RNA sequence: GUGAAGAGGGAAACAACCCAGACCGCCAGCUAAGGUCCCAAAGUCAUGGUUAAGUGGGAAACGAUGUGGGAAGGCCCAGAC
RNA sequence: GAUGUCGGCUCAUCACAUCCUGGGGCUGAAGUAGGUCCCAAGGGUGAUGCUGUUCGCCAUUUAAAGUGGUACGCGAGCUGG
RNA sequence: GCUGAAAGCAUCUAAGCACGAAACUUGCCCCGAGAUGAGUUCUCCCUGACCCUUUAAGGGUCCUGAAGGAACGUUGAAGAC
């Protein structure tokens, strides 16, 4: 089933009646707007591409106003595809807004992680690091054997090594929504997700339950 | 079962079949004369 | 080979229709039909079938008599049908039809519910009693089969579905 | 005098369609890969690509004798250590029917740059509908 | 006997195995061992059989109503299995 | 006219003759728990006292504490008992 | 296991039809059209003259310079560059 774009806001918690403290992401998601329909006619599968926010008018491009202008919409801050199910159908303009997840109790989260730039070994893949003392030689988070010798004869495909780590998409799954705030454009889950503040995050029913 | 080179009528009420390219032993009187080829 | 000699005799009511190798039978109990072997000759006549290799047909007697005795179950089918009797031993346990659905309680900690196919009834005269009635001979096997394996019958006691006429062959464990 | 030797920007390739329903897959494989190769052409050169083009209709309908197909199997390693997947002709005709056709024509043609040119010219496709109306491919029987 | 101190062709590759001993040139022909569906030159050759495991294309004692050929015995229309 | 050795550490990867989990046949299989064989390599598969030890013996765990190959895997990666 | 002959019977198998495991293919997550087999969809931009000979997916001059991009600057929960 479709999911909305918002864009993580911060966290806090929430605190219920019985004496439980509940940590919360806040998901600010405003009404996304449908701006273009595909279907099997024209190009082989259904989904819809939505757009959010806003966008200023002198750093939008010809193409990309062309492109809004034919669906009708203000221009927002990118363009997003939610695959279509079978009995969902919307109409090109259409707005989508968080009453939405009115009823839905459990989400999937995607957004980008922080980046953590170049990382070693020992924090990117948990290697365990080697003595510190008792004779080590500038070997103390080093990675240690890569292969086995002339039998192999190379590093095999694949292998736990330094590069790097985080800045790329990361799905959070079943988390629970704890509040939906229509007229705030609020949704509250149960959780932390990824990404940093001011970051989008794709909002989904999840697939598993 | 008993998985063996060479199975054998262990007694009268056993008989032999090919099932699928494999010897086996069934027998109707007694469980433990089952034997396959392998 | 030799029991495909025998021909298969065609009773009054049932009538046969033959497509070179699809047959159809019809009768008081339905619509039973196959496609033969492609190595069979099966030639309808004066109230009776009869069965033949073709030539350059390795094992076509065997295919033969394969098919006349499918033929000849078909026969009994569309009339009076095939009956199977099952019988539940063990305390506890129990069977009921509701329509299409026989109801078992087995000893498990969930109901078991067997749905019956397109051409089977079944009725309890007892709770402890099945039978089964329809016009195919493999598919009723085939639903009495799937009713036994649900608890089939242990070697200790006998407790479970068994066939009406079955020998379990109990045993003893150590003495006593 | 020295024997003739096709020129690359003079030779004339023609469109054949091929339907490959309930053909031997290694029978039809053969003549597709000397028909795609030039070795019918008077006029075939070693080191010149002087092939035809091949269309080839309803790749799932091929056939193999004996059990090839539950028994033949198709191995390929993804270059990464746990690496080996197999798939059997069953399978493979059940995903992407048209590649049995292409990886036995290809493994029937010469290897190289000429090859690969050469195995460009087959067009596979699993129903009977091709798209290439354009170029009146001849009916060829096999 | 060959290699050493011998190239060429075959055995996928493969001193020492099979064929065969390179004076030089030829965009001529016949053969050897090995081959003749495609990679890859030449039989998708002809006739008669066998095999159904991809046997062919790795492995023994031993095991089995897997089939094809002999060769001879029983039991049987007074009725055999 | 040099292919660094046992053990530890770090990092592994494959085989299956399977230690655990999964499926099944037989049992001298009532149940619980076992014995034995067949299928199965997806994942998992201890911390210590002693000793340079691998190993082993002990002490406590664990669902289990597998067997092997990889220059007795790994010193232009560490140690150097 | 069902039905079932070869082999009047038996037989899960030869024809035919059911079940059946963490293994296999999917289902879940991520990369992914240099998939040279380089795919698809939507949107935006540019519709002026002349000259030469060697004649053609030819060159050269004048006018023109779009959509976009880059560069520079202020920078970032992005980053070795």
């Amino acid at each position: 089933m479709i999911g909305l774009v918002g864009k993580k806001v911060g966290m806090t918690r929430i605190f219920t009646e019985d004496g439980v403290s509940i940590p919360v992401t806040v998901i600010e998601v405003e009404a996304n707007r449908v701006t273009q329909v595909k279907d099997l006619a024209n190009d082989g599968y259904r989904a819809i591409q939505v757009t959010t926010g806003a966008k200023k008018a002198n750093r939008v491009t010809k193409p990309e106003a062309g492109h809004f202008a034919k669906a009708g919409v203000e221009a927002g801050r990118g363009l997003w595809e939610f695959r279509l199910a079978e009995g969902e159908e919307f109409t090109v303009g259409q707005s989508i807004s968080v009453e939405l997840f009115a009823d839905v109790k459990k989400v999937d989260v995607t957004g980008t992680s922080k980046g953590k730039g170049f990382a070693g070994t020992v924090k990117r893949w948990n290697f365990r690091t080697q003595d510190a003392t008792h004779g080590n030689s500038l070997s103390h988070r080093v990675p240690g054997s890569i292969g086995q010798n002339q039998t192999p004869g190379k590093v095999f495909k694949g292998k736990k090594m330094a590069g790097q780590m985080g800045n790329e998409r990361v799905t959070v799954q079943s988390l629970d929504v704890v509040r939906v705030d229509a007229e705030r454009n609020l949704l509250l889950v149960k959780g932390a997700v990824p990404g940093a503040t001011g970051s989008d995050l794709i909002v989904k029913p999840a697939v598993k339950a | 079962m008993k998985v063996r080179a060479s199975v054998k009528k262990l007694c009268r009420n056993c008989k032999i079949v090919k099932r699928d390219g494999v010897i086996r032993v069934i027998c109707s009187a007694e469980p433990k004369h089952k034997q396959r080829q392998g | 080979s030799r029991v495909a000699k025998a021909p298969v005799v065609v009773p009054a009511g049932v009538d046969v229709k033959i497509n070179g190798q699809v047959i159809t039978i019809k009768g008081k109990n339905g619509e039973l039909t196959r496609t033969l072997n492609d190595a069979v000759e099966v030639k309808h006549a004066d109230n009776t079938l009869t069965f033949g290799p073709r030539d350059g047909y390795a094992d076509g007697w065997a295919q033969a008599g394969t098919a006349r005795a499918l033929l000849n179950s078909m026969v009994i089918g569309v009339t009076e049908g095939f009956t199977k009797k099952l019988q539940l031993v063990g305390v506890g346990y129990r069977a009921a039809v509701k329509g299409n659905v026989i109801n078992l309680s087995l000893g498990f900690s969930h109901p078991v519910d067997h749905q019956l196919p397109a051409g089977i009834t079944a009725e309890c005269p007892t709770q402890t009693e099945i039978v089964l009635k329809g016009a195919d001979k493999q598919v009723i096997g085939q639903v009495a089969a799937d009713l036994r394996a649900y608890r089939r019958p242990e070697p200790y006691k006998g407790k479970g579905v068994r066939y009406a006429d079955e020998v379990v062959r109990t045993k003893e464990a150590k003495k006593k | 005098m020295k024997t003739f030797t096709a020129k690359p920007e003079t030779v004339k390739r023609d469109w054949y369609v091929v339907d490959a329903t309930g053909k031997t897959l290694g029978r039809l494989a053969t003549e597709l890969a000397r028909r795609l190769r030039g070795k019918h052409k008077a006029e075939y050169t070693p080191h010149v690509d002087t092939g035809d083009y091949i269309i080839v209709l309803n790749a799932d309908k091929v056939a193999v004798t004996g059990n090839k197909r539950t028994d033949k199997v198709y191995y390929h390693h993804t270059g990464h250590i746990g690496g080996i997947k197999q798939a059997t002709f069953e399978e493979m005709i059940a995903r992407r029917p048209e590649r049995v056709i292409e990886i036995a024509v290809k493994g029937m043609l010469p290897k190289g740059p000429l090859g690969r040119a050469m195995f460009r010219k087959l067009k596979v496709y699993a129903g009977n509908e091709h798209n290439h109306a354009a170029q009146q491919p001849q009916v060829l029987d096999i």
